[PDB]
């Protein structure tokens, strides 16, 4: 969950 | 469903940037040589750049946006170099309202000001508007299209927000309604909501955990709700903006309840699953009857009601879970993946100031 949000956040690259 | 809001660009009259600028360069640099001749050249290139950035209403691709972005960077980089704070350089920019088309008894709604701050504000408006149009054109069934839309909506949100915070001190007089703080503040929130919606579509496409999808949808609902509440008593934006925001607020709440209901089912909380599907069905029914000409929710409606029928059938015959009232359910959380992008000159790629050696 929390890491699933972190991976989605690191997407706009 | 391809029902995204974008903003039309402001129109402006053609202006000869060159003549008032080099006339100052010939003044401060009596050198009949090449420094005066190279500034005069850069002034000629700046007037050309303005015509390319704001004279041709065409091209929803990155080249047109980068040209707009480049022209915004150039103007910001010039305010200190030239005595524009004083009105010894006579330059008048005339811009038309993006939204107020005007009655046929008083012409269009235009404003002309001898101010670089006015030009900056209107140019940044068109950067945000063109970015919103590029984002709205993206194929959201493709990951690169989703990423382009997410980036451009957050840029547009931050650029409208930058206008909100700076337009008043930049202008001597009061602005047209389109660039006024109330209007661009609402546009900033609309673009932020649409950026969050794109992250919800990304999560759905990548088949992320339903718990996470529900929190992304719930957060998008909050943004759309805040946006439509700012439009409730205003008629400045185009007619279709208010119903679309209201519909998207309810569609997002229904998406949150639908994905939360899947989690409930996975946990064998069958009464809760039914309660959340009933709420999603109610929200989608209200959108289908009120905002029918603005959104198409038929497929989502059938998915909800197929799930709710099967849930009720098995609960009445097998599990006999009590169906809780909505107010006895715990709230769905919220996860925000978006931020209004601050404008930090240079905002264009590979920027080179034409007056850097000055």
């Amino acid at each position: 969950e929390d890491d699933d949000i972190k991976q989605l956040a690191a997407w706009t690259t | 469903m391809a029902t995204f809001i974008s903003v039309q660009l402001k129109k402006t009259s053609e202006v000869d940037l060159a003549k008032p600028l080099v006339k100052f360069i010939q003044q401060t640099y009596p050198s009949g040589g090449e420094e005066q001749a190279q500034y005069c050249r850069a002034a000629e290139e700046l007037s050309k750049l303005r015509r390319a950035a704001v004279g041709r209403p065409l091209d929803k691709h990155e080249g047109a946006l980068e040209t707009l972005l480049r022209y915004y960077d150039q103007i910001c980089s010039i305010e200190p170099k030239f005595p524009f704070s004083e009105n010894q350089i006579c330059l008048t920019f005339t811009w038309k309202d993006a939204f107020d088309k005007g009655s046929l008894f008083g012409g269009s709604v235009k404003l002309a000001l001898a101010s670089l701050g006015y030009e900056k504000s209107c140019v940044l408006f068109n950067c945000a508007a063109l970015a919103s149009q590029i984002a709205a054109e993206q194929n959201l069934d493709n990951d690169e299209g989703l990423k382009i839309a997410a980036k451009h909506y957050q840029f547009a949100s931050g650029a409208f927000l930058h206008i909100k915070e700076t337009v008043l001190s930049a202008l001597s007089r009061e602005p047209t309604v389109d660039i006024s703080p109330d209007t661009v503040g609402t546009l900033s929130l609309i673009m932020l909501a649409q950026a969050q919606e794109v992250f919800f579509l990304k999560a759905t496409r990548d088949k992320m955990k339903d718990a996470i999808i529900a929190k992304l949808a719930n957060q998008a609902a909050d943004y759309f709700g805040d946006a439509f509440k700012q439009c409730q008593y205003k008629d400045t934006l185009p007619k279709e903006v208010f119903p679309v925001l209201a519909a998207k607020h309810c569609i997002m709440q229904a998406n949150a309840e639908y994905h939360q209901s899947i989690l409930a089912k996975q946990q064998k909380k069958f009464g809760e699953e039914i309660a959340r599907l009933q709420h999603a069905a109610e929200l989608i029914k209200t959108v289908a009857s009120r905002y029918d000409e603005y959104v198409n929710v038929k497929d989502f409606s059938d998915k909800i009601n197929r799930a709710l029928a099967a849930a009720k059938k098995d609960n009445d015959f097998i599990y006999h879970d009590r169906v809780p009232d909505l107010k006895d359910l715990d709230p769905i959380g919220k996860a925000t993946l978006v931020k209004s992008t601050p404008v930090n000159v240079p905002i264009s790629q590979k920027f080179t100031d034409l007056f850097e050696k000055m």
